[PDB]
């Protein structure tokens, strides 16, 4: 896997 | 304020294609002179300009057999289907003059571009 | 011996997002008590063990609407399902554990698993 | 974008 898009 | 999970796009066409493997909801079959094909009319869509115009038409759209030009190779389009469900594009030589000409006509730009850089390298 | 366009999942999920938005070849309702979402059988099986297991069912597979658990928040549905049609989670502390509930009962483990530490985190 | 998977 989660990441800030 | 959202978070993103960056697998998950190539994680649903991974699935989408076992669908297509098992033949689990496939509502269509595309007609390549001798060759049937089938498929999802949303996957068709969201890969190519021609499936989006056939299956937006309010006639077309409830068809379950698409007759392609019989100009188009049933390899070429094989090749083509194969890379709307995985995004890998199985090009060579001994195919891509079909495969780029097939991309022209379902409208698949990127495709059509990479093929064209092919052609100009070698040439 | 194939090339990989990279962007093409993406561009692929972007595209079904925007048929589902303008209704186009939607062929289920879920009925999450009083809110109706429509969406395609075949996006959701393809993020869902829930929706996998229920479209691949002989009987179910023909049915036009889902009725889910009247435990089941509408909103929490919502989010999960942009999620399924954009990789994107809207994750917040008003609306985490209706996520977190919804994702386990449509078995989705990658959200379930950013749920519990996002939870474990806070505490 | 194409890359070599
Ligand atoms: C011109 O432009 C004609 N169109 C295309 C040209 C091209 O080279 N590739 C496409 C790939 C997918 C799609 N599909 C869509 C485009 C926009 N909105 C939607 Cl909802 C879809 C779908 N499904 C179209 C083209
Ligand atoms: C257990 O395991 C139950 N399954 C899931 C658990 C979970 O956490 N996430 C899923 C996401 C998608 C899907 N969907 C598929 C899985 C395998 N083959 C296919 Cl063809 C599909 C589709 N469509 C299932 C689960
Ligand atoms: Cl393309
Ligand atoms: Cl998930």
């Amino acid at each position: 896997a989660w990441v800030i898009p | 304020s959202c978070i993103q999970f960056t697998r998950h796009a190539s994680d649903v066409l991974l699935n989408l294609n076992r669908l297509r493997s098992r033949d689990i909801l496939t509502d269509v079959v595309i007609v390549v002179s001798r060759e049937q094909f089938r498929a999802h009319k949303t996957v068709l869509m969201a890969c190519s300009g021609l499936f989006y115009s056939i299956f937006t038409d309010q006639l077309k759209c409830n068809l379950s057999v698409i007759n392609l030009d019989p100009e188009i190779n049933p390899e070429g389009f094989c090749i083509l289907l194969d890379f709307m469900y995985t995004s890998r594009l199985n090009l060579r030589e001994g195919n891509i003059m079909a495969v780029m000409a097939t991309a022209m006509y379902l409208q698949m730009e990127h495709v059509v571009d990479t093929c064209r850089k092919f052609i100009k390298a070698s040439e």
